[PDB]
């Protein structure tokens, strides 16, 4: 009774992480994501940045 | 490519 | 963003099927299927090591003649053999003063297109005025229409 | 044992998966703060575009 517990404590754990293993990865990929394109951002930030800063010169 | 094949990194 | 291509014309191509698995794997787990920051990243990853996404994606674009942006798998064999021991050192103004009192034939302090046009006719490869022309270009950074001799620096800086 | 092997295989699925979640997690902490960053330098970049750009002005 304690095993099947356990089995379903592991199981429901296993669950559960795989819940939270799969949240943490889609927050993974989608901070990855968004962070190419927060990069991407930065560096168009940057872009138009030096494009205005540029004409600034 | 030797730190990543190992004997497979023969060319590499 | 060419030197590599020049290198693997004098490299073999199962070095080129060996970075195809490579470039797979490089997108083992990737967003874009190419290589970005982070496919990039786990390619280091795999190798041992950490990188940042800034020179990730910069070696990206250290290729970037035309503003692709991204490492297509094309350029991502560029930057796999960018990596192997092809051709060096970095040719500069000494022996290019050495080599430019030639190549300014007209001695002008600057390649006037007669003498890279002759030198390149000598050159004994099939000369275009697309070579002479692209090379009084890249030599004239003053544009000038003839090659300095720093811009013959400029001319001759690496090309092995 | 099937169930003490349930909960042993599913722990070992669940310490596979938490060790996933926390390269994920760590993965995606680290894309967040960095995303916060590429993010602040894009904002910072774009308050520089406002500095210059009302100052191109």
């Amino acid at each position: 009774e304690e095993a099947e517990k356990a089995a379903d404590e592991s199981e429901r754990g296993m669950k559960v992480i795989e819940s939270r293993a799969q949240k943490d990865e889609e927050k993974m990929e989608i901070q990855e994501i968004q962070l190419k394109e927060a990069k991407h951002i930065a560096e168009d930030a940057d872009r138009k940045y030096e494009e205005v800063a540029r004409k600034l010169v | 490519m030797q730190a990543l094949l190992g004997a497979r990194a023969k060319e590499s | 963003d060419d030197i590599y291509k020049a290198a693997v014309e004098q490299l073999t191509e199962e070095q080129k099927n060996e970075f195809k698995a490579a470039f797979d794997i490089f997108v083992l787990g990737a967003e874009d299927g190419c290589i970005s920051t982070k496919e990039l990243g786990k390619v280091m990853r795999m190798l041992g090591q950490n990188p940042t996404p800034e020179e990730l994606q910069e070696m990206i674009d250290e290729v970037d003649e035309d503003g692709s942006g991204t490492v297509d798998f094309d350029e991502f064999l560029v930057m796999m053999v960018r990596c192997m021991k092809d051709d060096s050192k970095g040719k500069s103004e000494e022996e290019l003063s050495d080599l430019f009192r030639m190549f300014d034939k007209n001695a002008d302090g600057y390649i006037d297109l007669d003498e890279l046009k002759i030198m390149l006719q000598a050159t004994g490869e099939t000369i275009t005025e697309d070579d002479i022309e692209e090379l009084m270009k890249d030599g004239d950074k003053n544009n000038d229409g003839r090659i300095d001799y720093d811009e013959f620096l400029e001319f001759m800086k690496g090309v092995e």
